[PDB]
């Protein structure tokens, strides 16, 4: 059962440090290598570097004055840490382990990955009002509008993950405030509404807020 | 029977 | 440093049929006799998963489907017949020399049957009002082709520079898009009028649908 899981800040100020940590399960690091794949939203995917089993450690050219990787086989964690950031080291900053540990300097395993935004501007929470059904039995749409988090992202269930089909959660937009802000949205059908009760959850690991809202109509 | 990347320690 | 150069950018193909992506490398990546050459596949919100290793071998559970091929610096992903799931990002690299690159990638865009939307309009919330802003969300629910035009009226009057959109990527099981339209006004120019109305004209309708509520009306 082989995992990856990458952990960090989600905000850091120009010029200042990242140190993100990548903690594995299901392999020894004494046997693998574990490289470093950042991806800047909207672009594509820029190679780091690697830490080897016997602990050779290989760096994209570009970069290797500001970046450090090293491990500790015994806690099963792999260590990045990058100097002078700018704007664009505005990435998501995944680990991924070397493909079957054939050294092909492919990868087979990855982490869902982990967020970094690089602006002085301060964390902010979101806000969430209900887009509540109409008075349309048929299909009926409802959803949550998450408003004013600073920065990306945010996650959004429906019932703790019960309800996952005709969900669609849209991308976030960058607002003339400066804040972030998406509606997600469920269609579901006319009859449900009485009975069954709608409750969005929606996560923000950068200021760590943790908000569930129900969503009904009616009471004009 | 393909070897490791060229670009891998050796 | 190799460069790698992926074409075409993007790409619509038919469901059952062939889509073919490129990838040329600047200096050969071949190496007693094997090309180190990788194909990834991207669906939004996970990370990249290998489908080709070495040029031409195929992964593991990965279909039949898919199929790598080339040598020296010109490379092929082939996809044949082509499945609604396999609306994605591709991306090609390689492990010739170092630092390892990758393409820019081509987003794969799958074609269906003209849909038109299912419109809907949301009011803003109590809460949001006592705040000072009010949010005004339309919602374009799974329609195909991409392509659409929505038109805002307060008391039937044309708004501009207003309004932000916002569209999912294609569907993983039917390959349609939806659309949340969100128009942005204060308290004050909110509660000076009565009649908020959302028109949208897609290829899939006959005429422009409109859907519109009043303030204070349920």
């Amino acid at each position: 059962e082989v995992k990856l899981q990458e952990s960090g800040p989600g905000l850091v100020a120009p010029s200042q440090s990242l140190s993100i940590t990548c903690t594995v399960s299901g392999f020894s690091l004494t046997g693998y290598g574990v490289n470093w794949v950042r991806q800047p939203p909207g672009k594509g995917l820029e190679w780091l570097g690697m830490i080897w089993g016997d602990g050779i450690t290989d760096y994209n050219s570009a970069l290797k004055s500001r970046l450090s990787i090293s491990k500790d086989n015994s806690k099963s964690q792999v260590f990045l840490k990058m100097n002078s950031l700018q704007t664009d080291d505005t990435a998501r900053y995944y680990c991924a382990r070397d493909y079957y540990g054939r050294r092909y300097y492919a990868m087979d395993y990855w982490g869902q990955g982990t967020s970094v935004t690089v602006s002085s501007a301060s964390t902010k929470g979101p806000s969430v009002f209900p887009l509540a059904p109409s008075s349309k039995g048929g299909t009926a749409a409802l959803g949550c509008l998450v408003k004013d988090y600073f920065p990306e992202p945010v996650t959004v269930s429906w019932n703790s993950g019960a309800l996952t089909s005709g969900v669609h959660t849209f991308p976030a937009v960058l607002q003339s405030s400066g804040l972030y802000s998406l509606s997600s949205v469920v269609t579901v059908p006319s009859s449900s509404l009485g009975t069954q009760t709608y409750i969005c959850n929606v996560n923000h690991k950068p200021s760590n807020t943790k908000v569930d809202k129900k969503v009904e109509p009616k009471s004009c | 029977q393909a070897p490791a990347s060229p670009a891998a320690p050796a | 440093d190799i460069e790698l150069t992926q074409s075409p950018a993007s790409l619509a193909v038919s469901l059952g049929q062939r889509a073919t992506i490129s990838c040329r490398a600047s200096k050969s990546v071949s190496s007693s006799g094997y090309n180190y050459m990788f194909w990834y596949q991207q669906k939004p919100g996970q990370p990249p998963k290998l489908l080709i290793y070495l040029a031409s071998n195929l992964e593991s559970g990965v279909p039949d489907r898919f199929w790598g091929s080339g040598s020296g610096t010109d490379f092929t992903l082939n996809i044949h017949p082509v499945e609604e799931e396999d609306a994605a990002t591709y991306y090609c690299q390689h492990s010739r020399e170092l630092p390892l690159t990758f393409g820019a990638g081509t987003k794969l865009e799958i074609k269906r049957t003209v849909a038109a939307p299912s419109v809907f309009i949301f009011p803003p919330s109590d809460e949001q009002l006592k705040s000072g802003t009010a949010s005004v969300v339309c919602l374009l629910n799974n329609f195909y082709p991409r392509e659409a035009k929505v038109q805002w009226k307060v008391d039937n009057a044309l708004q501009s520079g207003n309004s932000q959109e916002s569209v999912t990527e294609q569907d993983s099981k039917d390959s349609t898009y939806s659309l949340s339209s969100t128009l942005t006004l204060s308290k004050a120019d909110y509660e000076k009028h009565k009649v908020y109305a959302c028109e949208v004209t897609h290829q899939g309708l006959s005429s422009p649908v409109t859907k519109s509520f009043n303030r204070g009306e349920c």
